[PDB]
């Protein structure tokens, strides 16, 4: 939370990647830690090279940063569990993102409630004429 | 705030889709916020009387132009061999040559000739002068400046109305067939009786003098006492001619029928004593219900006690539905429109009402294609609302065991025999069509299929043609009903047996074959609309359909694959149907009338059978005239329509753009070329307010069919109106 | 027959009221 | 060094039974409708079935063995079709009077009218093709040889089926005889393009000289004998052209002046014949072959000599381009699509070339008398090179969706593509822009000026000209070139640059072509369009493997219809509907080519030529004045020429029409496909399914929609399959009846 | 934002979060089947409509439904 | 007809000056052209001074490339 | 209350298959919301687009279905 140690990967940069957003209103960053040198590719297009020891990358959207978060899970021989994802505004903040518990939310961790979660079955939804003339929609209540 | 104002749903976004979703729903009033049935019931008041405003008020402007800059008196000295004039062209772009094409008819500045046929209107009821016009032009703005401020009147908190007086039906009923159909027919009865017949007969009725002379030399007296037949005593001969007085008597209310002889029109007496017995019938009929004396009937009881021994619970509980539902009645208000504008188009080429409107072929075609097109239009989107009530306002608990839970559980078998009687005639009609074309292709017409349509002959001979010799019933004096000793008689068995007019035509194979096909149209597009009315509550692909509301791109990949499946799709993929048999009519019906009208009928009687002359005798051949509307050498009068018809070929490619590609490659394309703007030097200084995206796929979709049917519609209208006007100029 | 400039001058500013008027119900309307 | 294994997968008969069984969850069976789809989607992927090169890569080969025997017995086919119910003795007796014919229809229900009076005393159907010129010009007399060749034929193509069995059922070799290209490039260099040039060198020196010197004559082709008594006796070669009398020596002292009485450098045309001089031909195909033969000797394969691709391909490195283009060399040569891309793209430049090479410089001899069989034969080979084009451009994409390996690429070429992707659609965007409004909008302006009647300020050569200089300037530097810096040519390449007037018996053969605005307009339409279609298939590339919409689609696949209605809607992002939109521009843009190449020589080097020394073009020449705007272009080539297809009827070209008809349907036909979606129809089949139910007459197999991916092939397969039929009718209509 | 309802049909496959590459989707404890584990959606306000949820869970109209309401720039998936 | 004129070998001047020379040079090209010459199948065993050193697929390639190179020097080289 | 091999008609009208019958496979432990599991012949819509094969077993409980044997 207070800096984000590491080291931009061995890159010769691409143009397709920041843009204006990313010092105009937020943008993302990931971190890890490398087993051994090896190659990876930049889901932005192009082929980095990334470092033993912790490294730094910059991104601009959640789909970018979890395809390459993928990617070094289910692509190298040894895997790597120890990456976290990262946002910063322009005001200086920085925000945790994932696994904010330090657990992977394809298991199960206690210390959690339950939100969103509609205890109905398809036909219990209310039709929708007893929500008609109302600010909900049937979905929502 | 910021535009759109009325939903904040649509006011989070910085993107380009809320201001063409701010275009889009702007006449969505229930699915704006804090929106309750007073507020809605006032805006569509409001709304009414705004749309009754551009009425009158577009009628103003074009009775204006046509008194301002037309030929209307030139046209009265001689009304048969003079073109008609709709404006004059003020465009600075024109060289000398396209100036001298279109200065004409006698004019000095270039002028178009008017094809909206308003002039054999205005003759007809006898607008004789430009002043007079100018006095109608003012009178109708004014009226429609009266119902401008009626409209802002309305919308003060003090004279704001209740909700339970847009509830009362049954005076609206009473109000709407007594107070607006019949009195205003009464009304236009006697502008007949009064300006009309003297106009036509040639004596002047000014507005001076109405009140002095009498439109009949015996009193109101005779009407009153014993004996009506005063006012059917001496009505207007065979050698009647029209603004004169040479075998014209006095009478105004006679049904001898028949046709006008000189002008082939229908008599205005025919249409006084008509409106006038119209007027009775439903000023007779306006009262019908209850509204605060106690007599009369109520919608509930009739309603409710019409059950049935295996309909189930018959109607009960319908009367809460339609009047609490706005888009039920909006469907059966445009379904009535649709098919009376139907019979609109289809009767007025038959049985026209005006004089000399037999003769300029262009104005009579151009009218059939636009009411039938406007049929068309209104009541597809009147399945469409009947959709979208299935869609927001069915109640199962209210109507539970009600004729409409019995439509949707019998919508399967429903759905499946359309279906059923779609193939069938659409096989069969295709066969005998591509049989007849391998026949005629090897030069042997005699093995092709021309089948009689002996019920046409039928209805053709019952109705009183004996060309055919079938005489059953009408044509044969030994039936009863030939003896029957009415007045309308020799007048319409003089209009049937007379080879001159449009009615009741020859019908031969080419007419059966054309006519399943447009059923055949009729059925596909009904198929069409009733699957996605009816399934628009549950489908085994996706039974959620009434929780996403009406119009939604999809339900994604899984299940198979799911694009298209809201009813608003169903609407998307109906409006081509509505166009392709509103097309079939439009052609069928313009190359029978020009066989008929070139003379050359037997070329029709022929080549329809087989569709080798229907794209080379009709869809060539006419196109001739079309396209020299600018040869190398010089131009003519018809550049305009042929260069339009160009126009609306570039429009329908144009939107066959959107109706071909779909959203994310263009999304990936447009994002591209917001990096281009990003990087480049010189042009960071300006940065957009609103982001840019690429539309959404169900606004994509719109655009693209929009395009599809203007483009369509212009490019028919271009070469109907081209090709007819220079076959008979 | 012929026509009047002040026939065309009394139809423009008879027409221009229903355009004024409409512009406040355009405006009374926007709520 | 060949490496080869013997009996890897024995012959069976079950496997033919219980289809599907090359892939894992197609082989449980007919449970959904949508499998006969899978099935016949996924019979010729073979890289995705297996793992590994070596029994996909034994696959490939004899399916290559397999196709060499189809187009075989394709060939042995139209050679039997030709020899025995055919025409071509009677046609060969006469030149230019009687039509030449290679198809009887039987008389069934009507089709003798379709048997038209083709001419000298037959009745049948008109050939196109050019077959019979080529025929003319290889050799061909007699019945007999043509039946050899169509059962020599037939029988190889069963030597190839039995090659193709064998090279997959018996003995396969391992992958180390495969990736040795060396010995492939210098072996197709050398052997295929080598001997072949050889052999037909060797056939127009000894057959196609004496046959065509005698037959040019006026000699009867029933006169002469077979030629294996030419090349027994050579007295008659000796009395023909003295310098066959000299022997071989001058060939090997290299006193080859003596050869030039039969080895030419004429250039020009045949003013007897109208096509090329069979001197020049075997001239051109001796050179060649010396060129090949001597191309083959590039590479190292066995004996150190030659050159190596890894060393060559290491050799090549930039101060702008990094580290070079290291890395090309096992993509290449591990992944098979690159390699399909790569022979695609230019086999199909190739056939372009070829079919912009035949217009102009008419080879075969009397090809120039009728111009169905050169419109025709142009068009075909046009059409054939845009679709191999097209192809690439998808095997491309393919290419880099599956089998890029972004390990073994560092900061390697690919990476900077990949990397200036955005920058390469934005440029390729402007210029697309840039031609877009400066070439269609020119015939906007033009066709809105002709609206109003005034040329004066009008785009023609009466008008504002738009001059092609360049063109003009070149073909004006063609004209004076075989005078002056081409010594040995006394004659010129062609006429179709600028010269003099050729004709021929009766008609007329090729004149020059003039270049006015209208041509230089058109070929900014031709830029643009090509630029377009390289847009999209350049894009369909590049954005195929990640792209800042959806970074993680190369995880989905390649035939993938879209990414939910997420993101604003993903509908048609993979690189496979890329190809899908790519085919219609394909199609817009050779619709305009060969438009333009019908009209433009209907209207300037077409007609009957007047002894006097006048020609008389069919159209007028009106392509000065009427193709220069867009109305013109409606009226004066499509209604103008749209006559002769729809007033063929009860003649002979009944068919024709039918075909242009059923065509017009098709394409209406396709539209059911391209507009609507799959749950539409999905809902109505299960209505249609609960109908069946109802009489208890339902289908095991459940019936299902098509899928969105599937609904787009059969549709652009039906429009393209709708314009191609249509147009075929009205351009062999049209040009068959010309005369 | 788009909103994510689960209903409590669910089995407990754990498709449903391992599909969904916005890392919107965690998965609970419950005790309403044989997994004594119901899926949930704890951060709707970053997940864009992919719909791929909706194709990955195998049950009979299965538990997670999507819903697309008010859109965000944050949530409508752009890079600028 | 101004062709290229060329002449019999005149087995004194033609083939002496022209293309033994050229051999000769062949075989300095062969000393300074192939990085790597004595792996053919024949090593050509008889050695020698400078003639027949290095290999059989070397002189073939060499002597191939002597005639080559001779045939264009008598043809380019006589009557331009 | 329904045991294992018992041919049963399923009534939720919310799902594909209403109006059918098949075979139950297994039912849990009491407490549970859907005990039963019930096998059927046909397949419903689920997959992916164009995929080969979806699925053929579904979980409901006691109060929608319907014993036939
Ligand atoms: C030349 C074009 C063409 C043809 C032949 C058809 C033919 C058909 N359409 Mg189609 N349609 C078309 C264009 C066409 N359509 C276009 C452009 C659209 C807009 C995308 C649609 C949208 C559409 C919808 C939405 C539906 C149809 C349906 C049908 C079938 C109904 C049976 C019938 O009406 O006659 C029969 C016609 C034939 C037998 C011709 C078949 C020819 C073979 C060789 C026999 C039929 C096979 C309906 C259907 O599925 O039936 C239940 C259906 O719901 N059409
Ligand atoms: C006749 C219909 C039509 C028209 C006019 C266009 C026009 C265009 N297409 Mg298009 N296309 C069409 C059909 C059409 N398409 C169809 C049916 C498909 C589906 C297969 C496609 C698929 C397609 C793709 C995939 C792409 C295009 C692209 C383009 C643009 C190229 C840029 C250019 O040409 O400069 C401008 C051309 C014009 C402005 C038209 C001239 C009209 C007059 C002269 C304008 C005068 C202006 C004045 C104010 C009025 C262009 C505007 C490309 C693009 O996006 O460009 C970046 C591209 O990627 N099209
Ligand atoms: C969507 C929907 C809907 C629907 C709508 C519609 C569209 C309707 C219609 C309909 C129609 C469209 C109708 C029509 C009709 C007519 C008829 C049905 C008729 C008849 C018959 C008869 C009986 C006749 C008689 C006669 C004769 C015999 C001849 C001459 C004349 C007379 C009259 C005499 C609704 C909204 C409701 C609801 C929701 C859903
Ligand atoms: S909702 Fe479906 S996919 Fe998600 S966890 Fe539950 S059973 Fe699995």
């Amino acid at each position: 939370m207070t800096e984000l140690s590491g080291q931009p990967p061995k890159f010769g940069g691409s143009t397709g990647g920041l843009l204006s957003k990313a010092n105009r209103e937020e943008k993302y960053a990931i971190t890890w830690t490398s087993a051994s040198e090896q190659v990876f590719e930049m889901p932005t297009g192009g082929a980095a090279i990334m470092n033993e020891g912790e490294n730094l990358l910059y991104l601009a959207r959640k789909e970018q940063c979890l395809a390459l978060g993928t990617q070094l899970r289910t692509k190298f021989k040894p895997k790597i569990q120890d990456y976290k994802i990262y946002r910063v505004y322009p005001s200086g903040e920085v925000q945790y993102l994932h696994p904010a518990d330090g657990v992977f939310p394809e298991k199960v961790n206690e210390g959690r409630e339950a939100q969103g979660t509609k205890t109905r079955r398809i036909g219990q939804n209310p039709e929708p004429v007893t929500i008609k003339f109302s600010g909900k929609a049937p979905y929502e209540v | 705030t910021k535009f759109p104002k009325f939903s904040q749903d649509l006011a989070q976004d910085p993107t380009t889709r809320r201001i063409w979703y701010g275009i889009a729903t702007a006449h969505d009033f229930e699915t704006h916020d804090g929106m309750t049935e007073e507020n809605l019931y006032q805006k569509i008041f409001a709304s009414h009387f705004g749309h009754i405003a551009i009425i009158f008020l577009w009628t103003s402007g074009t009775l204006f132009h046509v008194a301002w800059q037309g030929n209307f008196e030139q046209w009265i000295k001689d009304p048969l061999n003079i073109r008609p004039i709709a404006h004059a062209i003020w465009d600075p772009h024109f060289g000398e040559g396209a100036v001298n094409a279109f200065t004409q008819a006698g004019a000095s500045n270039p002028v178009n000739i008017a094809y909206s046929g308003v002039y054999h209107w205005f003759y007809t009821i006898g607008m004789t002068t430009n002043q007079e016009l100018y006095s109608g032009a003012v009178f109708l703005l004014v009226l429609a400046s009266l119902f401008l401020f009626a409209g802002w009147l309305h919308l003060q908190p003090k004279f704001r109305p209740s909700l339970a007086w847009f509830k009362n039906a049954e005076s609206r009923l009473n109000h709407h067939l007594a107070g607006l159909f019949g009195v205003s027919s009464l009304a236009w009865a006697g502008h007949l009786v009064h300006v009309a017949i003297p106009e036509a007969r040639g004596q002047h009725v000014g507005w001076d003098n109405f009140l002095s002379t009498p439109p009949h030399p015996a009193g109101l007296m005779p009407f009153f006492t014993g004996n009506w037949g005063v006012y059917a005593a001496d009505p207007d001969t065979a050698g009647h001619i029209f603004g004169t007085s040479e075998g014209a008597g006095t009478a105004i209310l006679t049904f001898l029928g028949g046709f006008h002889p000189q002008t082939e029109s229908l008599w205005l007496t025919d249409i006084a004593h008509h409106h006038l017995a119209i007027a009775v019938i439903f000023i007779i009929a306006g009262h019908m219900y209850r509204t605060n004396w106690g007599i009369g009937h109520s919608i509930k009881e009739i309603l409710n006690a019409h059950k049935g021994p295996l309909t189930g619970a018959g109607h009960t509980n319908l009367y809460d539905t339609i009047n609490n539902s706005l888009h039920f009645q909006l469907g059966l208000a445009l379904a009535s429109l649709g098919v009376i504008t139907s019979l609109v188009a289809q009767h007025m080429y038959s049985l026209p009402s005006y004089a000399f409107i037999a003769q300029d072929h262009t104005t009579q075609a151009a009218l059939y294609t636009h009411h039938q097109y406007i049929a068309g239009f209104l009541m597809v989107g009147a399945f469409a609302h009947g959709a979208i009530f299935f869609v927001r306002d069915y109640d199962p608990v209210a109507n539970k065991d009600n004729v409409l839970a019995r439509m949707l559980e019998h919508k399967e078998a429903l759905i499946s025999h359309l279906s059923w009687v779609s193939l069938f005639l659409g096989f069969h009609t295709l066969g005998l069509y591509v049989h007849n074309d391998v026949v005629v292709a090897f030069g042997t017409p005699e093995k092709q299929i021309l089948i009689e349509p002996v019920f046409a002959q039928w209805i053709q001979a019952t109705s009183g043609k004996a060309l055919y010799g079938f005489d059953v019933l009408l044509s044969n004096p030994d039936s009863i009903a030939s003896t029957t000793g009415a007045a309308w008689l020799p007048g319409w068995l003089d209009a049937i047996n007379s080879g001159t007019n449009s009615l009741f035509l020859t019908i031969g194979p080419g007419d059966f074959l054309v006519h399943h096909a447009i059923a055949l149209g009729l059925h596909t597009t009904a198929l069409i609309l009733i699957k996605g009315a009816l399934d628009a509550r549950g489908s085994k692909l996706m039974p959620d359909k009434k929780d996403f509301g009406y119009s939604f791109p999809c339900d994604g990949p899984g299940r198979g694959g799911t694009c298209d499946i809201s009813a608003w799709d169903a609407f998307y993929l109906a409006m081509f149907w509505m166009l392709n048999t509103l097309g079939w009519l439009t052609f069928y019906w313009h190359w029978k009338h020009l066989g008929v009208w070139s003379g050359n009928v037997a070329q029709f009687n022929e080549n329809s059978t087989y569709l080798m002359g229907w794209f080379r005798d009709y869809l060539w051949a006419n196109s001739a005239q079309l396209i020299n509307g600018y040869n190398p050498y010089g131009v003519n009068n018809l550049s305009v329509w042929a260069w339009m018809f160009l126009f609306g070929h570039l429009v329908w490619a144009t939107g066959f753009m959107f109706l071909i590609s779909w959203r994310g490659y263009w999304q990936e394309l447009i994002e591209t070329i917001v990096w281009a703007h990003e990087r480049t030097p010189l042009a960071n200084l300006v940065r957009w307010k609103d982001k840019p995206v690429a539309l959404s796929i169900v606004q994509a979709r719109l655009v693209g069919l929009a395009h599809f049917t203007v483009g369509y519609v212009l490019t028919y209208a271009a070469f109907l109106i081209a090709s007819t006007a220079g076959k008979f100029g | 027959m012929a026509l009047s400039d002040t026939q065309i001058l009394a139809a423009l500013v008879v027409a221009l009221l229903p355009a004024f008027l409409a512009f406040r119900l355009s405006t009374e309307l926007y709520k | 060094k060949v490496s080869v294994d013997n009996n890897p997968v024995p012959t069976s008969f079950e496997k033919w039974g219980k289809p599907g069984h090359f892939d894992r969850t197609l082989a449980r069976g007919p449970k959904t409708t949508t499998w006969i789809w899978n099935l016949h989607a996924n019979a010729h992927d073979f890289d995705s079935q297996t793992s590994d090169l070596e029994d996909v890569s034994r696959k490939i080969f004899s399916a290559h063995f397999g196709h060499l025997a189809v187009v075989f017995v394709w060939l042995s086919g139209m050679y039997f079709h030709g020899a025995k119910f055919s025409n071509y003795e009677g046609w060969l007796a006469d030149p230019t009077h009687i039509k030449p014919s290679a198809q009887v229809v039987w008389p069934i229900v009507g089709q003798g009218i379709l048997n038209g009076d083709v001419g000298g005393g037959f009745h049948g159907i008109q050939i196109t093709s050019g077959l019979f010129y080529l025929w003319r010009a290889s050799g061909f007399t007699d019945s007999y040889q043509l039946y050899c060749t169509a059962i020599g034929g037939l029988v190889m193509a069963a030597l190839m089926l039995f090659a193709g069995w064998f090279h997959y059922h018996v003995k396969a070799p391992k992958l180390e005889w495969f990736q040795n290209v060396e010995s492939m490039m210098n072996h197709h260099l050398a052997g295929l393009l080598g001997l072949g040039s050889l052999g037909w060198a060797g056939h127009q020196i000894h057959v196609s000289m004496p046959i065509n010197k005698l037959l040019d004559a006026g000699v009867a082709p029933k006169d002469i004998p077979l030629p294996h008594e030419f090349i027994l006796e050579p007295s008659k070669m000796a009395e023909l052209y003295p310098s066959f009398a000299q022997g071989l020596t001058p060939f090997f002292t290299l006193n080859w002046g003596v050869y030039s009485d039969f080895l030419t450098f004429k250039g020009g045309l045949n003013p007897v014949t109208g096509g090329l001089w069979l001197s020049d031909t075997a001239h051109h195909h001796l050179a060649i072959a010396v060129l090949f033969i001597i191309a083959g000797h590039m590479y190292r394969t066995n004996w150190g000599i030659g050159h190596s691709m890894k060393e060559i391909l290491e050799a090549h490195k930039g101060p702008f381009t990094g580290e070079g283009h290291k890395g090309l060399y096992e993509i290449l040569t591990t992944s098979w699509h690159a390699q399909l891309a790569i022979n695609l793209a230019l086999l199909g430049s190739l056939t372009i070339i070829v079919a912009q090479h035949m217009y102009a410089m008419p080879p075969y001899p009397y090809q120039a008398i009728d111009y169905a069989t050169q419109l025709s034969l142009f068009t075909h080979h046009m059409w054939i090179g845009g679709f191999l084009i097209v192809g690439a451009g998808a095997h491309g994409a393919i290419f880099m969706v599956r089998d890029y390996d972004p390990a073994k690429n560092v900061n390697n070429l690919l990476d900077r593509m990949l990397r200036h992707r955005d920058a390469i659609i934005s440029h390729l965007n402007w210029v697309c822009i840039f031609l877009g409004f400066h070439s269609f909008g020119l015939y906007i302006h033009n066709d809105t000026m002709r609206a109003l009647g005034r040329p004066q300020d009008m785009f023609s050569d009466t008008a504002i000209q738009l001059q092609p200089i360049f063109a003009q300037w070149v073909q004006h530097l063609h004209t004076l070139a075989p005078g002056a810096t081409a010594p040995n040519a006394l004659a010129t390449a062609s006429y179709a640059f600028g010269g003099e007037t050729i004709a021929v018996a009766g008609k007329v053969a090729m004149m020059p072509i003039t270049l006015g605005t209208a041509d230089f307009m058109v070929h900014h339409i031709h830029a643009f369009t090509i630029h377009v279609t390289a847009l999209i298939l350049l894009k369909g590339v590049l954005y195929a493997r990640s792209s800042r919409l959806v970074p993680d689609k190369a995880n989905l696949g390649f035939r993938f219809p879209c990414d939910g209605p997420g993101r604003g809607g993903t509908c048609q992002v993979s690189g496979w509907d890329h190809v899908f939109l790519g085919l219609f521009w394909m199609y817009n843009s050779l619709s305009i080519v060969i438009f333009h190449f019908s009209w433009k020589m209907q209207s300037d080097v077409w007609g009957t030529v007047s002894p006097d020394g006048s020609v008389t073009h069919v159209t007028l020449g009106n392509f000065a004045q009427s193709a220069i705007t867009i109305n013109g272009w409606l009226r004066d080539f499509l209604w103008a020429q749209a006559a002769n297809v729809i007033n063929s009827y009860g003649s002979a070209l009944s068919a024709y029409g039918i075909m242009f008809l059923a065509g017009h349907f098709v394409f209406a036909f396709s539209l059911m496909f391209l507009f609507s979606g799959r749950g539409y129809w999905q809902e109505l089949i299960e209505s249609i399914v609960w109908a069946h139910n109802k009489l208890n007459v339902a289908p095991a197999i459940q019936p299902r929609a098509l899928s969105i991916i599937q609904g787009r092939a059969v549709g652009v397969a039906h429009y393209l399959l709708g314009g191609i039929v249509t147009t075929w009718a009205f351009f062999l209509a049209r040009s068959l009846s010309i005369g | 934002s788009h909103s994510v309802k689960i209903y409590d049909t669910c089995i407990g496959c754990t498709q449903c979060v391992r599909a969904c590459p916005l890392d919107v989707l965690e998965m609970v404890p419950w005790d309403g089947c044989k997994a004594a584990q119901i899926a949930s959606s704890p951060r709707t306000e970053d997940c864009v409509g992919c719909k791929r949820c909706e194709t990955a869970c195998p049950t009979d109209f299965l538990s997670i439904r999507v819903y697309l309401g008010a859109e965000t720039t944050r949530s409508m998936g752009l890079a600028y | 007809l101004a062709q290229a004129s060329p002449t019999t070998a005149g087995w004194s001047l033609s083939v002496g000056i022209i293309m033994c020379l050229c051999n000769v040079f062949a075989f300095v090209i062969g000393y300074f052209a192939i990085q790597k010459t004595g792996k053919g199948k024949d090593l050509a065993l008889p050695q020698l001074a400078s003639k027949k050193t290095f290999g059989l697929p070397e002189l073939l390639a060499t002597m191939s490339f002597g005639h080559i190179l001779g045939a264009g020097m008598v043809l380019g080289l006589a009557s331009s | 209350a329904l045991n294992r091999g018992d041919k049963v008609r399923i009534k939720r009208t919310e799902s594909y298959w209403y109006g059918d019958v098949g075979t139950v496979a297994s039912v849990e432990k009491s407490g549970i919301l859907y005990p039963v599991i019930v096998r059927f012949d046909r397949v419903n819509y689920n997959g992916f687009s164009g995929s080969a094969s979806g699925v053929n077993t579904n979980n409901f409980a006691e109060n929608e279905l319907e014993l036939v044997q």
